[PDB]
RNA sequence: GCGGGGUGGAGCAGCCUGGUAGCUCGUCGGGCUCAUAACCCGAAGGUCGUCGGUUCAAAUCCGGCCCCCGCAACCA
RNA sequence: AAAUG
RNA sequence: CCGAGGGUAGGGCCCGUGACUGGGGCGAAGUCGUAACAAGGUAGCUGUACCGGAAGGUGCGGCUGGAU
RNA sequence: UGGGAGAGGGUGGUGGAAUUCCCGGAGUAGCGGUGAAAUGCGCAGAUACCGGGAGGAACGCCGAUGGCGAAGGCAGCCAC
RNA sequence: CGAUGUCGGCUCGUCGCAUCCUGGGGCUGAAGAAGGUCCCAAGGGUUGGGCUGUUCGCCCAUUAAAGCGGCACGCGAGCUG
RNA sequence: GAAUGCCGGCAUGAGUAACGAUAAAGAGGGUGAGAAUCCCUCUCGCCGUAAGCCCAAGGGUUCCUACGCAAUGGUCGUCAGCGUAGGGUUAGGCGGGACCUAAGGUGAAGCCGAAAGGCGUAGCCGAAGGGCAGCCGGUUAAUAUUCCGGCCCUUCCCGCAGGUGCGAUGGGGGGACGCUCUAGGCUAGGGGGACCGGAGCCAUGGACGAGCCCGGCCAGAAGCGCAGGGUGGGAGGUAGGCAAAUCCGCCUCCCAACAAGCUCUGCGUGGUGGGGAAGCCCGGGUGACAACCCCCCGAAGCCAGGGAGCCAAGAAAAGCCUCUAAGCACAACCUGCGGGAACCCGUACCGCAAACCGACACAGGUGGGCGGGUGCAAGAGCACUCAGGCGCGCGGGAGAACCCUCGCCAAGGAACUCUGCAAGUUGGCCCCGUAACUUCGGGAGAAGGGGUGCUCCCUGGGGUGAUGAGCCCCGGGGAGCCGCAGUGAACAGGCUCUGGCGACUGUUUACCAAAAACACAGCUCUCUGCGAACUCGUAAGAGGAGGUAUAGGGAGCGACGCUUGCCCGGUGCCGGAAGGUCAAGGGGAGGGGUGCAAGCCCCGAACCGAAGCCCCGGUGAACGGCGGCCGUAACUAUAACGGUCCUAAGGUAGCGAAAUUCCUUGUCGGGUAAGUUCCGACCUGCACGAAAAGCGUAACGACCGGAGCGCUGUCUCGGCGAGGG
RNA sequence: GAGCUAGCCCUGGCCAGGGUGAAGCUGGGGUGAGACCCAGUGGAGGCCCGAACCGGUGGGGGAUGCAAACCCCUCGGAUGA
RNA sequence: UGGUUCGUGGAGCCAUGGGGGAAUCUGGGCGGACCACCGCCUAAGGCUAAGUACUCCGGGUGACCGAUAGCGCACCAGUAC
């Protein structure tokens, strides 16, 4: 549901922005926010560990409840849907009958003013969270705990989702957004449905400005450097690579598998990612 | 043209100051070297 | 200046490791067809650019000359 | 399999 | 004041013209293929699409103006 | 007004046969293909045969010279 | 080589003669006009433009003629770059 | 005697360059041994979004007074930021601290490291952020919101009265926030006034005037008034805010909802307290019992935490309020009054500069506030000018060449030249009018014209007010006057046609290149399933990310349009429980040393033995590569066809003497009087070619070429004039 | 040694004036209902002209300079990377 | 692996990160692979003066210098700058 702009400035020709339709509240909840310290890609040492980051617009971090097994069997009314600059997903404010208020990621189709609840006996209804072993096979799901009681780690980005393909032993088998098939323990909680704001990938930035507003500093090619700086550097005039395309550090960047082999999670992965 | 020296009394004291020298084995050695030579001021002065 | 090449009519093997020149097309003769090509059966034709040398013996190994491509000609 | 006059 | 007209500037249509180029028309016996009329020897044609020295071949779908 | 038929259309849901791929069992000298071969495949264990799984596409018989729509077109099954 | 600034142009000249003009001649297949070739002769003169960084050259319009060369491929403690 | 030797000293250049902006000087009168340079006065010039005034940073006595000139000052010097001596900086309310936190720093706990040390939650430090109580006037040679005068205000201690469940480092609220535009109502400030106050003045032809000139305010407690901000009230239930809890949150009922009320500011008024000129007279005194009013313009500031809109989604803690817990309710808190208390450091002066950063009294650099009046459309622009501040610390003469900077030119108008380099032309507002092409916005201020001053008459509308006048802001029509010229001076685009490149605004070699290079959205590959991959670090630990495949790292290409063909033989990567190879180790056939011997010690085959390599496959938007010779058409010329050797496979589309073409100024056409450049074609591409992308593309460009018009001292071709040398 | 320079983090400040006129909203037309068309309000933008402020395109001067990178004319961005 | 003259050398001895892991005298280590003989010494706990090293400090003495030497400083020096 993306909006465009007439090309009255050359950078405005192709720009696109989200409709912001489902957003019902212009400001967050004071009690649930805290300061997001901008790292600038630099660590405690001061060194840059990730290049070309920083300079983005100032943001206030919004605390999210990635553990709904916290408050089992206590329902809540969907209070509002807000905009979070800290992730690709919209979020929804919850007013529990318990009085406590919490944010969760806003799944697709979640309409304001409805009941949501978490528990092994919670109904199969968009927004409700259950352990995996108690969710019907095949249903879409998201906000999946990778391991029990360690916080939802999977399917949090805008429009993402995870499917249930079967059960084996205590574990259940999922199809993650990447296509990978992995045994996940049944006691891992997960929120049913698909993440909202699915049109996020159709956003056309438009100009270099929006790269900076988000905190993405200009990224400079390797071939545009000198020998000391990058392997591709140097050369009289323009020049092709002349070696297997390599990261600034030497390891190749064309189909080099990086995952550690003897990783114990290998036992629990069924299918490497597709495509 | 803007030249290399733009004095700041807070900076000169936090950088070359006496309490700064004591905090590193290098700076401690800095003081020991200057006392053995017998300099009249171990630290740059600043009025604060 | 440096490298490769020249052999039936055309395009290439043989030259490295001397003694014996071969592959495809083509040409010629005869077959099938009404006739041509295609196709089948036969056949002829090369003294290896040239000259000199070595050797019992040179397409072949070594020299000089002609021609044929190809590479180089940078710092000023 | 299989062209042309 | 108007005003033939003259000058300046930018537009519109038409005619002629032009290195080069595109196909097209015709022009007794040039070259290379044989796609169509027999089931033309892969049924023909068509719209569309990609490819091929050339006619044309193939894919999807449609027609019978297709024979047995 | 009361009734009848029908692949007429749109959405959602759903069934089995079959093809390929993966996992398991069993098993061995070829499979596949054509006018006849060859490329491909196969002891690194294929074809053929059993069990399990994933995924897409199309709906056998019924079915027709049949029906519906203005036309192009429309065919598993349930519902709105 | 503890430095002799390197093309071309502008500016400013000056010299040499194997002379392009102008002057004085011999021969001529010199009728005249006009040329050809050679001899003497350097006093003075020797245009403007197009293109190219160009020297050179080509071309336009003239001309009495549009000469060749030396002076660190004259001349950067004079310039351009 | 040499080492472009070391140290020191004195020459040479040379009385030559220079005396640090071309904003400018003259005269008179003082003092003194001495004066263009010090002081006083008059005359003249200069800045005036400053070259004026107030802060902050930095500097450290340079401020003021007296006495002095050897040196310092680019000359002189009586002068001075210099020398000597004395004097000078006053705070509960301004700033900082005894309050709070942010990045960050430190760091009980805890983790890590040969040592030194490195991390790390709470805590603590850390400000130009939050919070916090003072305004006006006077005075000193020098300080003042600090002393003094008037009118206000805070906290702490004690005492007293009244009120209430009091009590916190623990709970909750609040503090609490972005960018753009913006309503209303005020204030700052400014303009005018025939109204009020005023010393005077009549000039030189006129004016005794509704004339000229000066001035016509500042602060202010309670109360009042105008304008805004903020907040709903009660009852019941309660499992949440890590104890509790009436507070908060959630649910239900009742009343109120642009309101009202209650509460906080801002402005006006306000007892009362100060200020108060020109001019004249010697910083003071008068003027003066000074007056102190009316109208208009009006903020970017105040009400403020206002309102709307948008995407990139916009600090924390404390003060403050409330809630309760131990405790304690003889208390304690709150409100009010009375009486006492109120500490440390900074205050001078410079502060766009001669006192700071540049070695100098340096034409450079330095953040924040005020920054007046008129006119020009406007404005912090330009020009003139107020208050205020300077003429830049060598002058005086002469009137050559030459350089700098500026002004003018006959006729010609790019002939100059690598190139119109430079200098001209154009120039602001109004109205008419404006092409290809295009991504429909654009191109476009395209181009190119006309108007523009002043006076008289008529007339519309808005603001203020009241509806009128007055003042103010926008225009409309008619008739006329002057000059060469009407945005009359200063500030202010030359334009058009056509190519190459890069899409675009942007970025860089501070200090010779701003570009065609980088970046950029956008495309594609590839990696990573979370304690991610990658990165920094020995580690701990961080970053990634309090992110989760619509996310994150890496590589190339670089909007968008139309597209991106063939080769996997070699290299790289991905896949491949077979085989081959393979070290340690296992293994110990078989030997050896020595002992009389039990024994001790060493060597040691086959066979078992990972990754890696060979080997089988896959892979191009992975590294890379994409043929030669020969024949042939009813003229010739050329080959759509054919022949042959080779390759892993032989360059497809599109373009092409190009940012690439050696031969080259290829050939033909255009443009020109003439065109080695430019433009269009041709193609035998020495040696373009498809993501080191290929061909195009509207718009954009201080990029690089070619052309024309306009105008010119660039030139023929030079001449005069001005100023600083 | 980051008091110059480069990048980032925390916290404050600055950008006169003018011009162009996107979406949206209201109205009207239209339609079966729509899309859409027109006038008005509206005030978007790595938009335009142009001071401050940040730059350093072209030329000239300066070259033992005022200056170890300056001065004059000219020129770019100037609500955004 | 390190030390020793010992750089894998026939490489012991001393020390030791990893692994396996005894004995109490008839036990144990060394005599340069290893064996036997013959000898030496008793590991895995600790302390121990004097003889030796240096010269900020005090003194004595120089075929040591004499203000560009001699300490950088004879003097108000680790100062001015
Ligand atoms: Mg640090
Ligand atoms: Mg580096
Ligand atoms: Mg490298
Ligand atoms: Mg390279
Ligand atoms: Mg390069
Ligand atoms: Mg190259
Ligand atoms: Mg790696
Ligand atoms: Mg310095
Ligand atoms: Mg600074
Ligand atoms: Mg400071
Ligand atoms: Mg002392
Ligand atoms: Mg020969
Ligand atoms: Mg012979
Ligand atoms: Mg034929
Ligand atoms: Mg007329
Ligand atoms: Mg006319
Ligand atoms: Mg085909
Ligand atoms: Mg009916
Ligand atoms: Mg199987
Ligand atoms: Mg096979
Ligand atoms: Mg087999
Ligand atoms: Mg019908
Ligand atoms: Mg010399
Ligand atoms: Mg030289
Ligand atoms: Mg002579
Ligand atoms: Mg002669
Ligand atoms: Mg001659
Ligand atoms: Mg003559
Ligand atoms: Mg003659
Ligand atoms: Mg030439
Ligand atoms: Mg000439
Ligand atoms: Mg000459
Ligand atoms: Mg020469
Ligand atoms: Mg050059
Ligand atoms: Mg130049
Ligand atoms: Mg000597
Ligand atoms: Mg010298
Ligand atoms: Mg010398
Ligand atoms: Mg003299
Ligand atoms: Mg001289
Ligand atoms: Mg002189
Ligand atoms: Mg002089
Ligand atoms: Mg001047
Ligand atoms: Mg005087
Ligand atoms: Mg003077
Ligand atoms: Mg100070
Ligand atoms: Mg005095
Ligand atoms: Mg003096
Ligand atoms: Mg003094
Ligand atoms: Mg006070
Ligand atoms: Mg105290
Ligand atoms: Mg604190
Ligand atoms: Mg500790
Ligand atoms: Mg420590
Ligand atoms: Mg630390
Ligand atoms: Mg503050
Ligand atoms: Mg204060
Ligand atoms: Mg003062
Ligand atoms: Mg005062
Ligand atoms: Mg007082
Ligand atoms: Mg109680
Ligand atoms: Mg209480
Ligand atoms: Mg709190
Ligand atoms: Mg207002
Ligand atoms: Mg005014
Ligand atoms: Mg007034
Ligand atoms: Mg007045
Ligand atoms: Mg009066
Ligand atoms: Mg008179
Ligand atoms: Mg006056
Ligand atoms: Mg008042
Ligand atoms: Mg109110
Ligand atoms: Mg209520
Ligand atoms: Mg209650
Ligand atoms: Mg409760
Ligand atoms: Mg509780
Ligand atoms: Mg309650
Ligand atoms: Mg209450
Ligand atoms: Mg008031
Ligand atoms: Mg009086
Ligand atoms: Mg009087
Ligand atoms: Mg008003
Ligand atoms: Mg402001
Ligand atoms: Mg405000
Ligand atoms: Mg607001
Ligand atoms: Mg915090
Ligand atoms: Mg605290
Ligand atoms: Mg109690
Ligand atoms: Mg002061
Ligand atoms: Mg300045
Ligand atoms: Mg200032
Ligand atoms: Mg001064
Ligand atoms: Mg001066
Ligand atoms: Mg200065
Ligand atoms: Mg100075
Ligand atoms: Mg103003
Ligand atoms: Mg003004
Ligand atoms: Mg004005
Ligand atoms: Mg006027
Ligand atoms: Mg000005
Ligand atoms: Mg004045
Ligand atoms: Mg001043
Ligand atoms: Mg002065
Ligand atoms: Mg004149
Ligand atoms: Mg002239
Ligand atoms: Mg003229
Ligand atoms: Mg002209
Ligand atoms: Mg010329
Ligand atoms: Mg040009
Ligand atoms: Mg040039
Ligand atoms: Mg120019
Ligand atoms: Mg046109
Ligand atoms: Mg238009
Ligand atoms: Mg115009
Ligand atoms: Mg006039
Ligand atoms: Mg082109
Ligand atoms: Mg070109
Ligand atoms: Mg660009
Ligand atoms: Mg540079
Ligand atoms: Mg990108
Ligand atoms: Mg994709
Ligand atoms: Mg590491
Ligand atoms: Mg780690
Ligand atoms: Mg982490
Ligand atoms: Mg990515
Ligand atoms: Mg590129
Ligand atoms: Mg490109
Ligand atoms: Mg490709
Ligand atoms: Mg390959
Ligand atoms: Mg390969
Ligand atoms: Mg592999
Ligand atoms: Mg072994
Ligand atoms: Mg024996
Ligand atoms: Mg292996
Ligand atoms: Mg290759
Ligand atoms: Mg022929
Ligand atoms: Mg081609
Ligand atoms: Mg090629
Ligand atoms: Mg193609
Ligand atoms: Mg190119
Ligand atoms: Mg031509
Ligand atoms: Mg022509
Ligand atoms: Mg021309
Ligand atoms: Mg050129
Ligand atoms: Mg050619
Ligand atoms: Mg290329
Ligand atoms: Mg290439
Ligand atoms: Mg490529
Ligand atoms: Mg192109
Ligand atoms: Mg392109
Ligand atoms: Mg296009
Ligand atoms: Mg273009
Ligand atoms: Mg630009
Ligand atoms: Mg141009
Ligand atoms: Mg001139
Ligand atoms: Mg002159
Ligand atoms: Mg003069
Ligand atoms: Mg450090
Ligand atoms: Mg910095
Ligand atoms: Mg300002
Ligand atoms: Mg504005
Ligand atoms: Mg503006
Ligand atoms: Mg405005
Ligand atoms: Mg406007
Ligand atoms: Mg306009
Ligand atoms: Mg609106
Ligand atoms: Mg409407
Ligand atoms: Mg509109
Ligand atoms: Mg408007
Ligand atoms: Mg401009
Ligand atoms: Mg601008
Ligand atoms: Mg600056
Ligand atoms: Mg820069
Ligand atoms: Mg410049
Ligand atoms: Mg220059
Ligand atoms: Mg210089
Ligand atoms: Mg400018
Ligand atoms: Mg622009
Ligand atoms: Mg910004
Ligand atoms: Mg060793
Ligand atoms: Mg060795
Ligand atoms: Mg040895
Ligand atoms: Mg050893
Ligand atoms: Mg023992
Ligand atoms: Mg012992
Ligand atoms: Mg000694
Ligand atoms: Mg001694
Ligand atoms: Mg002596
Ligand atoms: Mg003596
Ligand atoms: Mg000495
Ligand atoms: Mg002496
Ligand atoms: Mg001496």
């Amino acid at each position: 549901a993306v909006k465009k702009f007439k090309p009255y400035t050359p950078s405005r020709r192709f720009m696109t922005v989200a409709d912001f339709s489902e957003i019902t509240k212009t400001e967050p909840e004071k009690s649930l926010v805290k300061p997001l310290k901008k790292t600038g890609g630099r660590n405690n040492q001061g060194r840059i560990t990730v290049r070309f980051r920083g300079g983005g617009h100032k943001r206030l971090y919004r605390i999210i409840d990635f553990k709904r097994w916290d408050k089992v069997g206590i329902p809540a009314k969907v209070a509002a849907i807000e905009y979070d600059p800290n992730r690709s997903a919209r979020i929804a404010l919850l007013h529990y009958v318990d009085g406590e208020k919490r944010y969760i990621i806003a799944p697709d189709g979640l309409q304001v003013g409805q009941q949501v609840v978490a528990g092994p006996d919670a109904p199969i209804q968009v927004g409700n969270a259950l352990p995996l072993r108690f969710i019907p096979v095949g249903t879409v799901v998201h906000a999946v705990e990778l391991e029990p009681k360690k916080g939802a780690k999977l399917a949090r980005a805008a429009g993402t989702s995870a499917q249930i393909q079967g059960r084996e032993g205590d574990y259940v088998i999922l199809r993650l957004p990447s296509g990978e098939l992995r045994k996940v323990h049944g006691e891992c909680y997960a929120t049913v449905g698909a993440v909202g704001n699915a049109d996020h990938k159709n956003i056309v930035l438009g100009k270099a400005g929006r790269s900076r507003w988000l905190g993405r500093r200009p990224h400079v090619r390797g071939a545009a450097m000198n020998p000391v700086d990058h392997p591709h550097g140097g050369g009289e005039g323009r020049a092709p690579r002349g070696r297997p395309p390599a990261s600034p550090w030497g390891w190749q960047t064309k189909g080099l598998k990086t995952r550690k082999r003897r990783k114990p999670s290998s036992r629990f992965i069924i299918a490497r990612r597709k495509k | 043209m803007k030249r290399t020296w733009q004095p700041n009394r807070r900076k000169r004291a936090k950088t070359h100051g006496f309490r700064a020298r004591m905090r590193t084995p290098g700076g401690r050695k800095v003081l020991k070297r200057r006392r053995q030579k017998g300099r009249w001021r171990l630290t740059p002065a600043v009025r604060k």
